RNA sequence: CACCAUGUUCAA
RNA sequence: GCGGGGUGGAGCAGCCUGGAGCUCGUCGGGCUCAUAACCCGAAGAUCGUCGGUUCAAAUCCGGCCCCCGCAACCA
RNA sequence: GCGCGGAUAGCUCAGUCGGUAGAGCAGGGGAUUGAAAAUCCCCGUGUCCUUGGUUCGAUUCCGAGUCCGCGCACCA
RNA sequence: UUCGCAAGAGUGAAACUUAAAGAAAUUGACGGAAUGGCACCACAAGACGUGGAGCGUGCGGUUUAAUUUGACCAACACGGGGAACUUUACCAGAUCCGGACAGGAUGAGAUUGACAGAUUGAGUGUUCUUUCUCGAUUCCCUGAAUGGUGGUGCAUGGCCGCUUAUGGUCGGUGGAGUGAUUUGUUUGGUUGAUUCCGUCAACGGACGAGAUCCAAGCUGCCCAGUAGAAUUCAGAAUUGCCCAUAGGAUAGCGCAUUCGGUCGAAUUCUUCUCUGCGGGAUUCCUUUGUAAUUGCACAAGGUGAAAUUUUGGGCAACAGCAGGUCUGUGAUGCUCCUCAAUGUUCUGGGCGACACGCGCACUACAAUGUCAGUGAGAACAAGAAAAACGAUCGAACCUACUUGAUCAAAAGAGUGGGGAAACCCCGGAAUCACAUAGACCCACUUGGGACCGAGGAUUGCAAUUAUUGGUCGCGCAACGAGGAAUGUCUCGUAGGCGCAGCUCAUCAAACUGUGCCGAUUACGUCCCU
RNA sequence: GGGCGGCAUAUCUGUUACACGACAACGCAGGUGUCCUAAGGCGAGCUCAGUGGGAACAGAAAUCUCACGUAGAACACAAG
RNA sequence: CGGGUAAACGGCGGGAGUAACUAUGACUCUCUUAAGGUAGCCAAAUGCCUCGUCUUCCAAUUAGAGACGCGCAUGAAUGGA
């Protein structure tokens, strides 16, 4: 039939898929914490993000927040 | 490969379309007449077996079928009966073949 | 002592 | 004006109602290293075309279209 | 001078007189080759000659033709 | 131009064209030239087929998105090539980088990975929206590099096939030629044999042949609790008068036979079996044979298990082929693609697609048979798993027994055994046999199963393009012995008949072996090749 | 004109032919020299060519059946 | 009936395909005779078409000559050249 390993040069109908680039969020840890002020002058900080409950999934690691769900990067568990 | 010279696709196609049937029958054959052999005994045929079949020097199911125009299956059945009544005697016997002959005197 | 014609071009 | 002929792809019988034959060609398989020759098989017909007769038309009777002959003299 | 027959792809030649464009060769690209010839496969073709009646429409039916073939044109 | 009746004879150029044309010898190759031998990949005498039918399979064509491709005696059940996915090299699409390293631009936010919705063939983070996780491993671009069943076997290595199954091949020194070259290596007889004897401008050697090696047959030592046998005690069975529904032929004329579950003991032994070294066979023996006029040998018979390479294989020189393989390899030079790749994965399809032609098989066309019973009976062989997973064994692998079964097959289960002379296994193979008093009775028929329908089970992640069994239907599909042609074969052979291994999760019409039943013909020839 | 051709030289039907009979041409369209022992003679039964509905193989067309059917068939050969 | 005899009278074919540009047809097929026209010669005092086609001769050539040959219908003592 066709020539052995000859370049095809086939037309493309679908648009080319771009490579996925990691979208960088500046100063991420500033967003995971809200700084409070106490009357003695000392500052107390508590995280505004949930922690993934499973000990295997990142003891001391955070958990995301979307309008419809709440999931984590490691444990991959989602709450709706 | 022996690619034929000047052979077309139209030449190819016309070759296979005309290659169906036609050439056959390399043997003469020489057909035969059917054998009309009765599968059951008639009155006159059964009378012949009880009288004419004895005093035959050589008796065989295929021979009796050739005389009385009957099947060998019932020709052998009658011969086994004639032995039960000692009218004929059995000289050679096996599962597939039986040979009988007439009794002396 | 029947009949027995032929083999594209260069180069291994 | 007179006489003859169109039949498988080629050439030609049959043209003596009821049918298409011969040689070559084509196709398939053999032989051969291969082709030809040779061997074993096969297929292929509006019998020019339009009508008529006949139970039935290559085949008989008319028209047409071509092809080939013979005549076209005395002024 | 007259009558008849041809002008279809790049060339040649088919085409139910009214729906047909069949091809071969010449080309471009592949198969085969150690490279070629040759062979095979796939692709580009076209009314002729000019007016009419246009069958619903014309190489195909008529008129003109060109442009080429083929015949034939006192009398004594 | 001269001569001739003519035919011609004498004399006799040029233009142009061309790198050789010729001569004699040498070595090959060839001959429808001669001589002597040999081979059933040759014939003769034959056997059994193939060519005709159906079907399996390979090859070509046709078709196709693709139907991947090599090969055309020495291609065509060949590439161990029996492809559902993989393999797989082809087609339609989607991922990954498995672009190391070096130099630059970013950078402790370089990057990696992702649930939900939709993009999609994909509850495929491929991409996108939205964020979390990761962490200096990576991304961006320039060179480079790697990988490829990409090309080229006409660039090669290695291996294989073939020339080429026959008896062939090559130095040294000496002789002969100016030389290629020749002699040795030659003729005569013999032999499968350049095998020997003899002769000799050759003498000494080397390789191939032979020898060696592996299996068969006969046999020695050894040997058994992974092979067996014979006795003796016990325990059980038959036990004599018996004449078949017609019942022939075929051994028996101190103690009658059986009983691998009677899972009984004791004793003895190596007749069968296992096998590492041996023995044995070589023209050994004899012809008032052939030949001998020395010899080398040969033919019949003998001895013998075996009587002429004992039989069957393995190995096999030197010269080659543009033979096959770059689709075996981390064998490889050059060249091609290289981030929407000719790399690599994943999904699906294809390799199977059918007016046809060909090679090789399978099954047949029936009575020297088909069915349904019953009997006796081989050999070679294969059998399970890790640095994984469970608690050093235990599960994969093969089986036997039981059950399913208070009712089809194929199944499905449980138990036990086997690492394989230990279990399978006393290996109940099929040809075969049966005086089976069985059915069929010459017909496309109870021959022949192609083709097709419905149920069910099993293998697998997946069965549609039936994977494979089993059940009932179809059988009105050809086929009644095959034209011209053509293959293989000399004795445990052909032909027939099964069995195992191999491919293998499932699947032999294949191959590689194995045993079983077992002939006809020839003991030649150079007519064909 | 004659020759070549044909035959209009013996003869039949239709038309020319002019509604009695008769009527020419090398006028038109065709025939004749044969054929039949039944294709002659007679008597009796029947109805034809075609259509339509229906009936296995069977279809446009094979044979059976029922209707309609003034001749649209046949009467050896041309025609009336 | 059977032989001989043509320097006796005389006679001496047709169709189709085919060469790597295209013509053409050495070649082949087929039907056929008693034999299928040979050597020669030719639009010849013999060629219809025809005033054939080319060359030459002229300012101009139905004429002349030389060529060609599918030759209505040339041709060998019906003697050919
Ligand atoms: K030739
Ligand atoms: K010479
Ligand atoms: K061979
Ligand atoms: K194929
Ligand atoms: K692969
Ligand atoms: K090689
Ligand atoms: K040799
Ligand atoms: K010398
Ligand atoms: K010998
Ligand atoms: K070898
Ligand atoms: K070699
Ligand atoms: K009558
Ligand atoms: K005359
Ligand atoms: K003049
Ligand atoms: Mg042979
Ligand atoms: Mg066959
Ligand atoms: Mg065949
Ligand atoms: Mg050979
Ligand atoms: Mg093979
Ligand atoms: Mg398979
Ligand atoms: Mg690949
Ligand atoms: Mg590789
Ligand atoms: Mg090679
Ligand atoms: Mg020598
Ligand atoms: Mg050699
Ligand atoms: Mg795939
Ligand atoms: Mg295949
Ligand atoms: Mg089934
Ligand atoms: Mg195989
Ligand atoms: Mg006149
Ligand atoms: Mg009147
Ligand atoms: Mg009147
Ligand atoms: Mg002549
Ligand atoms: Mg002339
Ligand atoms: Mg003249
Ligand atoms: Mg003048
Ligand atoms: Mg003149
Ligand atoms: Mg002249
Ligand atoms: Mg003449
Ligand atoms: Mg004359
Ligand atoms: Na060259
Ligand atoms: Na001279
Ligand atoms: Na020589
Ligand atoms: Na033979
Ligand atoms: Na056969
Ligand atoms: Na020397
Ligand atoms: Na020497
Ligand atoms: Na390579
Ligand atoms: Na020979
Ligand atoms: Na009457």
């Amino acid at each position: 039939g066709g020539k052995g390993k000859k370049k095809k040069k086939r037309i493309f109908t679908k648009p080319k898929k771009p490579t996925h680039r990691h979208k960088l969020e500046k100063m991420r840890a500033l967003k995971y914490f809200k700084v409070t002020e106490n009357d003695d002058g000392s500052y107390k900080v508590e995280r505004t993000r949930q922690d993934c409950p499973h000990p295997q999934c990142g003891a001391g690691v955070y958990m995301a927040q979307h309008k419809d769900r709440q999931y984590c990067g490691k444990c991959h568990l989602t709450y709706k | 490969p022996p690619k034929a010279g000047q052979t077309k696709k139209a030449k190819m196609e016309a070759a296979n379309k005309g290659a169906k049937k036609t050439t056959k029958k390399w043997s003469k054959g020489q057909s035969r007449e059917a054998l009309q052999n009765a599968v059951m005994f008639d009155k006159e045929t059964y009378d012949k077996l009880r009288s004419e079949v004895p005093k035959y020097k050589l008796i065989t199911p295929s021979i009796i079928s050739d005389r009385l125009k009957i099947a060998v299956s019932i020709a052998a059945a009658g011969l086994k009966q004639l032995c039960r009544e000692k009218l004929i005697r059995l000289v050679s016997c096996s599962s597939k073949t039986r040979v009988y002959t007439r009794i002396v005197q």
